[PDB]
């Protein structure tokens, strides 16, 4: 059992089995060796980009 | 899930246990009490292997049966209990165990403790003893023909019986040879020094007791002799062969010349022992462990016997016999520990095998009792028998008494009892009564067994023994008729009489001091 | 369920305390037939059919299978009664779930259990204090009588009950015979020192005391004497064999003609060690090691007696009672090896003897020191063994009571007086604790209502008498004679068992009631329970 | 130093270990804070009671929450007049009734029934006890508060 | 019982004691504690800054 | 809290909380659970009156801090010379128990033992590390003693 707050301890321990959801999970445990600050924030604006990419799509 | 205190473990207690063990220990009389007296017949067992036990031996039945309750291993277990300690009387013992213990509910039923029955049993036994006593008879030892009647009155209820005049002569030299006084000032008759060998075939009529003993070898190298008249023997424990130490050996050789001598080394080594036995010039050489191709031929030059692999248990007897002693290292041979006292060697044919004989002792203390016979079922039932009888002579030896048999000393005891019994005031005289009366199931038994009227004969013997000086009167088996027993010539040792009495009466003390039975704990 | 998910059972309330109460209950039920001189015994049949027959309170509690642990908890209680003490082990189990179930119906009531723990210990203190006023001295007594009245005491109720005289006899000399002087001026008497054989066959009226020490061994070989009228005993702890390297040595052989040298030495210094043992006069050689069959034909031809596999606790009291000193090796303070004559054992005689179909070994009359052993005889197995436990409990009262002289009179006279003294006591208190005190008095004369019961008789007019005569003990103090009535159970009347000879050690009567009490505070202070489910 | 231990059973020993070392522990404290406090239920009250006239100073929301703490703290002395048999309610008000006009020694009296001075009564706790006591509750619980979710992981 | 050493020659290196109430606070501390120190060693290696709390998202 | 098995993520921080009480104090290890359970109860009443939770962490702080200036103010100096102090405080902490009977005899123990462990004139803190306990069968509690040497068990 742990309490966190971080955006990239929650992303190592969820089991996601989605091809997809594992590209997210995999830019979040790099961002975090790579500056330690801000797992939270490109995974949020790496799905708001998604998220805006499919109405796209949709015209 | 659930909630328990014991886990599974049974109980039972009140009045229905300890009517439940009584009815128990009658129900182990009524299989045997068919197996006693001169008319007594056979029984045949099935074991687990696949043999048959015909036997008339009362011990001999108890022991091929499996039974779960636990009053019942009370009984059978002091069956073997008597033919450990004096040989005979496995079977009344029995009968007056359940019977001591079937009179004993009556008074239970009329709100009796315990308690009270254990101490009335303990009183009787003590002037069960000493009434026995009074009546023994004193016997010469040193008058055979008497000896011979005392074998002769113990194995005329068994097979044997018919050959009786044959069984008493082997059985009473056997006894009288073993007898064995040594350092200090200890008498023995000890009997694993009387050897028992069957052998199928032939007639019961060749059996005999040797002067020695018989071994189940043969020569090694057929050039050895295999008749010898006056054989000086020598008895070893090691053996002769040159076998490895045990120090974490190991040899380097570098040289041509040194495979060759270590080889050579092992034949020398064997050269020396053999030439150190034949220091002494024996005749005879046994040894327990092997021996090798060269020390054969080593002594067959010198005309020696040799016998290979003996049992621990026949050298011991051989020792005794001839008058050696073993020896384990050939360089500590003397001449004290060479034997001289045998007579003849011999190594004959029975039915395609081959048997080595010591025979002819100057004064032997081993002896080797030869049985021939139809089969092995009916020589098994043949040593039954006769190491009841060698079991019988020793009691003889070692407390010269004897009392009449037939059961003239029940009823003896019956009314001695009963005359006391009326100076007693209080709750304890009955039981002081039905215990003495209890004693009477061994005439009554015998009177069924000849096809008589047990109700006309058993008063009119009571009646006769209410008289001054009739002690001696018993119950002829064969007949049916009140006989006394100075004329019939039937007596047992007053050793067997004590055990039998003393065992019945502490089974039944033990029995009655039951309440309650727990079960099923696994440890 | 619904809050604190623990994954077990748990229990809370009047649910517990009831359900612990029936559980230390039912342990007494079993053992409650099995008090006093009109007991009877019991059985106890394992899976396997392997049959045991005791009475003894502490054996049947240890065989038996328990899981409630408000049970388990007496269990080890009469255990410790057994190490502490050694008797009255089923007195202590009866008296501790007598309190649980008195003490019960107090908190059931609305009274707060820590009132109730208070009120009995208490009890305890005060009950000891006065228990040092019944008290009765060894040496006003005669010194025999006493023994043996104890002795035969502590023996009824047994297999060999009315055998007493004849087995307080040895009893007595028995423990007479191992007496020890110790440090100042402490006497000592060690108990289990003598060595209890058990043999069937002949009546258990003729089991005989030995003068002297009894081996369960038999001479190694055959050819060897069997009887020595003045031994020169010596003890070894080391095996006799052909010696041999040590692990860390090895042989390495270049010359061939060496060979024979080297061979010769493993089987040559074993000769010598046996000579140099054999030169100095000794007859019986002990071994707790093995001894090669080489090794026994030196014996032979010399005329010495040798046994092989000899237990360390029976050479250790051999040792002690002949003088001899036990060798784990040979050396010296200096290189060589020897072996004197001032470090060898004195007795009077060795003898073999047959005893129903197989040997033993007998030493008797040791010099430097006296010792005993026990042979006892019976019909078969189970009744033999049941002397022997019956046995143990007859050394151990003696032994108390030689080490404390003190003894207090039996049969009930004890919780008698006690229940009358505090309930009069009880009175001078003024709060709550009195109930609880009251409940102590009356919780205590469950034994004399046990032994009346068990003989068939009015369990109510016997107790009711022997409350009417120790009340007129405690005032009245002309009648102060009159505190020694205790209980007759043939006749059922009271009778002055003081001068009947029914005695008991102090420390049994003492040390059940602590122990007791104790037991009945811890389980009184639980109201829950927890349960966790099995892996 | 050493100490041994006897009992008569291994249930009892052990009970009776862990009892000597909270003893020990006791007095442990003693030696890092040299300072005594009453105890019964006394600092509990006491605590309460000026809280409630604390809350009334503050304005807004805040007044609530102190209030509800406030009011938290009279639970432990409820429950020693509740395990003695006593009427918690009655208790517990004249509890506050006599700290709010005076004496602050006064606590629950288990021997006697009521309540009065703790002092007489010889009953004494170490002050590390209290403030240490207090202080990882309220860490703990500002830590509860700020949990949002519950996930299952491997 | 820990070894203690004061008024050591560099000092280029350091402990840090951290307590709490709970294993859970324990490891969130340390956890946390690890972010700062982490972005303040890359603010040494590049002081160049940017400002924040939804400023900088704003303008790009 | 330790030997039973509880599931509840937010009930398996109380074993953890009760666990710290006890290695800074050794004493009050129940009384601090009971104060973080009415705490998070009093907090249900808060939520559904419509108080963020945030607010209720901040004001809990405010009132923790006025908390520790009420006890201060409430103790008392002890000085370690004072035996007489010390007895009751220990006897205290240890009638609780089941021992509370033997604490006529084991609480002159416990004082002794730290005092022969410590010098009082210097005493920051105090090992428990130099102090052993040996467990032992048979007799009673009362039986126990202190033994100002070495004992060795084989
Ligand atoms: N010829 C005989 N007439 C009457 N009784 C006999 C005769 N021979 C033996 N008996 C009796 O048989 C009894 C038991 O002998 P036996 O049948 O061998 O059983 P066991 O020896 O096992 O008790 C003895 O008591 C003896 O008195
Ligand atoms: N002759 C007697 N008369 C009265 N009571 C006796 C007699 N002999 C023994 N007792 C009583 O038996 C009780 C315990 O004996 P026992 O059955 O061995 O149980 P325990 O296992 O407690 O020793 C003792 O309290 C003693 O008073
Ligand atoms: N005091 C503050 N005022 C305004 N914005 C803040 C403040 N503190 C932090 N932030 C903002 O919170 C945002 C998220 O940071 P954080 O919560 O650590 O998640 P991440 O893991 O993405 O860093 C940052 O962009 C930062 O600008
Ligand atoms: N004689 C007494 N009278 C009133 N209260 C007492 C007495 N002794 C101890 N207490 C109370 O018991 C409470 C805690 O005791 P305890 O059962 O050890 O719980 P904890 O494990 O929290 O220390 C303390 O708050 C103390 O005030
Ligand atoms: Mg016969
Ligand atoms: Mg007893
Ligand atoms: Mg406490």
């Amino acid at each position: 059992l742990m309490v966190t707050n971080d955006g990239a301890t929650i992303l190592k321990n969820i089991g996601v089995d989605n091809p997809a959801a594992k590209v997210l999970v995999d830019m979040s445990r790099v961002q975090d060796d790579e500056v330690g600050d801000g797992t939270t924030s490109v995974t949020v604006l790496a799905a708001e980009l998604l998220r805006e990419a499919e109405s796209l799509i949709a015209k | 899930p659930v909630l328990v205190l014991s886990q599974n473990t049974k109980r039972e207690s009140g009045r229905k246990v300890q009517s439940g063990n009584i009815n128990a220990a009658k129900t182990i009389a009524d299989i045997i009490r068919t197996c006693l007296g001169p008319k007594s017949m056979m029984k045949m067992l099935l074991d687990p292997m696949g043999g048959i036990v015909m036997t008339n031996d009362g011990n001999a039945i108890l022991r091929e049966i499996q039974v779960q309750h636990p009053a019942a291993k009370s009984m059978i277990e002091i069956s073997r209990t008597q033919d450990e300690e004096v040989g005979d009387g496995t079977t009344s013992v029995i009968i007056l165990a359940g019977e001591m213990l079937s009179v004993a509910e009556h008074f239970l039923e009329q709100q009796m403790h315990p308690t009270v029955v254990i101490s009335a049993y303990r009183k009787a036994l003590d002037d069960m003893i000493s009434t026995l006593k009074k009546i023994s008879i004193p016997v010469d030892i040193s008058d055979s023909d008497m000896m011979l009647n005392i074998i002769n009155s113990s194995i005329t209820t068994k097979a044997i019986s018919r050959w009786s005049s044959l069984a008493c002569n082997i059985a009473l030299d056997a006894v009288k040879m073993v007898q064995f006084e040594e350092n200090g000032r200890k008498e023995i008759d000890i009997k694993k020094y009387a050897r028992v060998e069957k052998i199928p075939g032939g007639i019961i009529e060749d059996s005999c007791v040797l002067r020695g003993v018989m071994i189940n070898k043969d020569v090694t190298h057929p050039r050895m002799r295999r008749y010898i008249k006056n054989p000086r023997i020598v008895l070893l424990d090691s053996s002769l062969e040159y076998k490895k130490g045990e120090s974490q050996t190991d040899i380097e050789i570098t040289r041509e010349e040194d495979f060759t001598r270590i080889l050579q080394m092992e034949e020398e080594y064997i050269q020396q022992l053999c030439e150190d036995i034949i220091q002494l010039k024996p005749d005879v050489v046994i040894t327990e462990k092997g021996i090798s191709d060269l020390a054969q031929h080593y002594l067959m030059r010198a005309n020696i016997t040799a016998i290979r692999r003996v049992r621990k248990t026949d050298n011991n007897r051989i020792a005794r016999a001839c008058g050696a002693r073993i020896v384990s290292r050939p360089e500590e041979l003397r001449e004290d520990d060479v034997g001289t006292g045998a007579g003849l060697l011999e190594i004959k044919k029975i039915g395609d095998e081959y048997f080595t004989f010591i025979t002819d002792c100057k004064d032997p203390k081993a002896c080797t009792i030869l049985l021939r016979g139809a089969s092995k079922e009916i020589l098994s039932e043949v040593e039954r028998n006769l190491q009841d009888a060698m079991q019988v002579c020793r009691n003889v030896l070692l407390d010269p008494q004897l009392v009449p048999g037939g059961g003239a000393s029940e009823m003896a005891v019956a009314h001695a009892l009963t005359e006391k019994s009326k100076a007693m005031t209080g709750v304890e005289q009955w039981p002081y009564r039905a215990v003495a009366q209890a004693l009477e199931v061994i005439p009554r038994t015998l009177i069924q067994n000849c096809g008589a009227s047990t109700i006309r004969l058993l008063t009119s013997l009571r009646a006769k023994h209410t008289q001054e000086n009739c002690e001696t009167w018993g119950v002829n088996g064969e007949t049916g008729t009140l006989v006394d027993m100075k004329e019939l010539g039937i007596w047992e040792p007053l050793a067997v009489k004590l055990q039998t009495y003393k065992t019945a009466v502490e089974t039944a003390v033990l029995l009655l001091r039951i309440d309650d039975i727990v079960s099923g704990h696994k440890k | 369920e619904g809050p604190l998910s623990v994954f077990g059972d748990r229990s809370t309330g009047e649910t517990i305390r009831s359900q612990n109460v029936m559980a230390a209950a039912s342990i007494a039920n079993i053992v409650k037939s099995s008090l006093g001189p009109v007991g009877l015994d019991k059985m106890l049949v394992d899976d396997i059919g392997d049959v045991t027959i005791t009475n003894d309170g502490a054996t049947i509690l240890k065989l038996l299978e328990v899981e409630h642990p408000a049970a388990k908890v007496l269990c080890e209680l009469a255990d410790l009664q057994d190490k502490e003490v050694g008797d009255g082990t089923t007195s202590v189990v009866i008296i501790a779930a007598e309190l649980l179930k008195n003490a019960d119906e107090l908190v059931k009531q609305k009274i707060h259990p820590t009132s109730v723990i208070s009120g009995y210990r208490l009890a305890c203190k005060e009950a000891v204090r006065y228990i040092n006023e019944n008290l009765i001295v060894n040496t006003d007594e005669l010194g025999r009588d006493c023994l043996i009245n104890a002795a035969k005491t502590s023996m009824s109720s047994k297999i060999i009950g009315i055998n007493g005289d004849f087995f307080a006899n040895m009893v007595v000399d028995a423990v007479l015979a191992i007496k020890y002087t110790d440090i100042r001026g402490q006497p000592r008497y060690p108990v289990n020192s003598v060595n209890i054989l058990k043999a069937h066959g002949r009546s258990q009226m003729e089991s005989m005391l030995i003068s002297g020490y009894a081996l369960n061994c038999v001479v190694g070989s055959q050819g060897m004497p069997k009887r020595i009228v003045n031994a020169k005993i010596a003890c070894l702890d080391f095996s006799l064999q052909k010696t041999k390297m040590k692990l860390g040595v090895q042989v390495v052989i270049t010359d061939p003609e060496k060979l024979d040298q080297i061979r010769q030495r493993e089987s040559d210094i074993t000769k010598e060690r046996i000579q140099k043992i054999l030169a100095t006069g000794a007859n019986v050689i002990l071994t707790t090691g093995g001894i090669d069959d080489m090794c026994l034909k030196y014996f032979v031809e010399a005329g010495a007696m040798a046994v092989r596999r000899v237990l360390k606790r029976d050479l250790k009291r051999i040792a002690k009672a002949s003088g001899a000193t036990i060798l784990s090796t040979l050396a010296n303070l200096e290189g060589e090896e020897t072996f004197e004559a001032a470090m060898l054992g004195q007795a009077e005689e060795v003898v073999q003897e047959r005893i129903c179909d197989d040997e033993l070994i007998l030493i008797k009359n040791t010099k430097a020191r006296t010792s005993a052993s026990i042979i006892l005889r019976g019909a078969n197995d189970f009744m033999c063994d049941e002397m022997e436990r019956s046995l143990h409990d007859a050394l151990c009262v003696v032994k108390r009571v030689l080490e404390s002289k003190s003894v207090v009179p039996g049969g009930g006279a004890v919780e008698a007086a006690l229940s009358i003294y505090l309930e009069n006591y009880a009175t001078s208190m003024g709060s709550r604790e009195q109930l609880a005190i009251a409940e102590f008095a009356r919780s205590l004369l469950v034994i004399p209502n046990t032994l009346a019961v068990n003989a068939a008789q009015d369990s109510t007019d016997l107790v009711a008498k022997l409350r009417a005569f120790h009340n007129e003990a405690q005032v009245n103090p002309e009648r102060k004679n009159l505190k020694w009535i205790g209980l007759d159970l043939s006749n059922g009347k009271p009778r002055d068992n003081k001068q009947a000879g029914v005695f008991e050690p102090t420390i049994v009567k003492v040390k059940s009631l602590k122990f007791a009490t104790e037991a009945a505070i811890t389980i009184l202070r639980i109201d829950d329970l927890i349960k966790l489910h099995p892996e | 130093v050493t100490i041994v231990v006897r009992g008569s059973n291994k249930l009892v020993i052990e009970e009776a270990e862990r009892s000597i070392h909270d003893a020990l522990c006791v007095i442990r404290c003693l030696v890092k804070k040299r300072a005594l406090i009453a105890g019964g239920g006394a600092p509990e009250i006491e605590l309460a009671l000026r809280l409630t006239e604390y809350s009334r100073t503050l304005s807004g929301m805040e007044s609530y929450c102190v209030r509800a703490f406030a009011d938290a703290m009279e639970v432990i002395p409820s429950t020693l007049a509740e395990n003695a048999g006593l009427n918690p309610i009655s208790t517990v008000t004249e509890l506050r009734n006599r700290h709010a006009q005076g004496e602050k020694t006064a606590g629950i009296n288990v021997r006697k029934g009521g309540i009065s001075n703790i002092l007489e009564e010889l009953v004494v706790q170490p002050l590390l006890v209290s403030v240490s006591a207090l202080t990882l509750a309220t860490e703990t619980v500002r830590s509860i508060l700020k949990i949002d979710d519950v996930v299952n992981t491997r | 019982k820990l070894i203690h050493f004061s008024g050591v020659a560099l000092g280029e290196a350091c402990t840090i004691v951290l307590r709490g109430a709970t294993q859970q606070i324990l490891d969130e501390a340390e956890r946390s504690l690890h972010d700062a120190l982490c972005v303040l060693a890359q603010t040494v290696k590049d002081s160049r800054t940017v400002y924040g709390g939804g400023c900088s998202e704003m303008l790009m | 809290l330790k030997q039973m098995q509880v599931l509840h993520p937010a009930a398996r921080m109380l074993v953890e909380l009760s666990k710290a009480q006890d290695i800074e104090a050794g004493d009050g290890t129940t009384s601090v659970v009971i104060i973080a359970g009415s705490l998070l109860d009093s907090c249900t009443k808060l939520l559904q009156k419509g108080i963020h939770p945030t607010i209720i962490s901040e004001s809990f702080q405010k009132a923790l801090e006025k908390g520790i200036e009420i006890l201060t103010d409430m103790s008392r100096p002890v000085e370690l010379s004072d035996r007489e102090t010390l007895l009751n405080s220990a006897t205290t902490s240890l009638n609780s128990k089941v021992v509370s009977q033997y604490s006529s005899l084991l609480s002159p123990m416990s004082v002794n033992a730290v005092m022969k462990v410590i010098d009082p004139a210097t005493a920051t803190s105090v090992d428990l590390r130099d102090i052993k306990i040996v467990k032992k069968l048979g007799g009673t509690i009362d039986d126990c003693e202190l033994v100002e040497g070495l004992v060795l068990t084989q």
